[PDB]
């Protein structure tokens, strides 16, 4: 089973530094070439770096805009590649993927901003005989992205919409997560909003009651 | 009372290749309005059934052109032109004309793929469980094909029998593999008497059995 | 969007009674026909009951296997149908689906047994490898000694699904179920991610979150 798992993203001040990891498994690693590719929110894919294998003397190649700032490296004994990111700029804010160009990881989010981390407040959106009811939770005033929202520990996926976050005039994000259900199920089922904001160590479970 | 039969009961197929599932009713399903009351369902692993074809030949909304249905009164055929890995599951015909309404027994579609040996993992009993008086040793076989597989438990090189249970997943809808869990269950006292715990795996993708093991207490 | 949601399944004595609901929404209800269909574990689909609409005088039809014991009914004002099950037998054990024969609910589980409810213990299956080893590690949770089925298992409140296998439960000699849920990850992923298995056993109102960490 091929797996690529990036980690190490987070929030950093302009000019700061961060090291990303991409742990791999499921395939012989010694002669595989790998890349970092990033994607800003709502924008397209941008190739960042390429690293070859031991028999290529671990040759590396870089996008123009990261030369002299980023370093791609690999540790074959840990079957992992790395991206050391120095002199970070707000333009580096993005989801960073590692990829063989066939398989891709799920990405890790890097935010370069002078704003500090802020955990969200979570508020119920109370349910609104027969027919369709909607309910949700409002995840307000957090930084940076991302937040994870699930319902009933992931057992509830039908009818769920977790909307894109909006950036408010305060510099903080807000998002809503809603689910529609048949009204009669309001009396037979419990509905719990599971919110996780890793950058702030914020974990909130919120029961949304009629 | 109307009997719905199906053939085959198991259908291995390589992706990209066609598949044909047949159904038979013990009486005619044609109505006075010229409707044939024959319906086809697919139930994917972990999911509720899904309507594919209604009244013998009509494609339900959302269903790809790959699927078609045909038939002659009491014999019917569900046809898949380019089978895809996502099509794994159990296919049922049904009649909704004569009470009591009835389903066929289901035809399980199996996607044929390249042989893939399992990756094998062994888990000693947790200290938390040991406190409860029991010891379960778990052996995981991951992402393998075909499904046929033999797990043998050995304690201090002694072959275990009658004290394990195992469970297999349905076939994966993406890579068409299976996984398997086997649990060896011992008294805590008997666990603490022996040193070497091993699960030995025999599979067509393995040139010789793989053994994963541990020594209790390192 | 069409939604069908069954509820009310649980454990009951032979001879006992249970009432299932199927709440619906997303469509005009007044002239739709509905069914109950059931499926026992590992088994095929069995049509159980059919109920028509108001203009059909709410006509009902039953499988011989349940006639005189189950009653299908509907409440148009709550766009809901019901299955009243009396004189339950062990053979009635199954997942019960509500369906229009096009759309199907997710199902609710009925278990008919003289045994009583028992919540699970949840034990960690510690990571196979360490973090500097490269390659694949496996970890999991063993969910043991519970009755009846079913149990829900998620990882990291549902955020983690890649690499997860939750196995069919086995019935132990003790009459209690056991299952394992595992996840594989790259070894170096260990010690950069936290792994929590979320177990819910509704019949016993057991909810358990178990952090699984390297030994
Ligand atoms: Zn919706
Ligand atoms: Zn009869
Ligand atoms: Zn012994
Ligand atoms: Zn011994
Ligand atoms: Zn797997």
């Amino acid at each position: 089973e091929v797996q690529l798992v990036e980690s190490g993203g987070g929030l950093v001040q302009p000019g700061g530094s961060l090291k990303l990891s991409c742990a791999t498994s499921g395939f012989p690693f010694s002669n595989v070439w790998m890349h970092w590719v990033r994607q800003a929110s709502g924008k397209g894919l941008e190739w960042i770096a390429h690293i070859k294998a031991k028999s290529d003397n671990y040759a590396t190649y870089y996008a123009e805009s990261v030369k002299g700032r980023f370093t791609i490296s690999r540790d074959d004994s840990k079957t992992t590649i790395y991206l050391q990111m120095n002199s970070l700029k707000t333009e580096d804010t993005a989801v960073y993927y590692c990829t063989g160009l066939d398989y891709w990881g799920q990405g890790t989010t890097v935010t370069v901003s002078s704003a500090s981390t802020k955990g969200p407040s979570v508020f119920p959106l109370a349910p609104s005989s027969g027919g369709t009811a909607a309910l949700g939770c409002l995840v307000k005033d957090y930084f940076p992205e991302p937040v994870t929202v699930s319902w009933n520990s992931g057992a509830l996926t039908s009818g769920v919409h977790t909307f894109p976050a909006v950036l408010q005039s305060s510099g903080l994000y807000s998002l809503s997560s809603v689910v529609t259900v048949p009204s009669s199920s309001l009396g037979t089922q419990t509905y719990i909003c599971n919110v996780n904001h890793k950058p702030s160590n914020t974990k909130v479970d919120k029961k949304v009651e009629p | 009372d109307v009997v719905m039969t199906q053939s085959p009961l198991s259908l291995p197929v390589t992706p990209g290749e066609p598949a044909s599932i047949s159904c038979r009713s013990s009486r005619s399903l044609l109505t006075s309005k010229g409707i044939t009351s024959l319906y086809w369902y697919l139930q994917k692993p972990g999911q509720s059934p899904q309507l594919l074809i209604y009244r013998m030949s009509n494609l339900a909304s959302g269903i790809p052109d790959r699927f078609s249905g045909s038939g002659s009164g009491t014999d019917f055929t569900l046809k898949i032109s380019r089978v895809e890995a996502e099509d794994v599951g159990v296919y049922y015909c049904a009649q909704f004309l004569v009470y009591p309404y009835t389903f066929g027994p289901g035809t399980k579609v199996e996607i044929k793929r390249t042989v893939a040996a399992p990756s094998v993992f062994i888990f000693p009993p947790s200290d938390e469980q040991l406190k409860s008086g029991t010891a379960s040793v778990v052996c995981l076989l991951n992402n393998f094909y075909p499904r046929e597989a033999k797990v043998q438990w050995k304690v201090d090189n002694a072959l275990q029998s009658g004290n394990s249970q195992e469970s297999v997943t349905e076939q994966d809808s993406k890579d068409s593999t299976y996984s398997l869990s086997s649990t060896l269950t011992l008294s805590k006292a008997d666990y603490e008497k022996h040193k070497v715990y091993a699960c030995e795996v025999t599979h067509q993708g393995l040139s010789s059995p793989v053994t994963k093991s541990f020594n209790r207490g390192e």
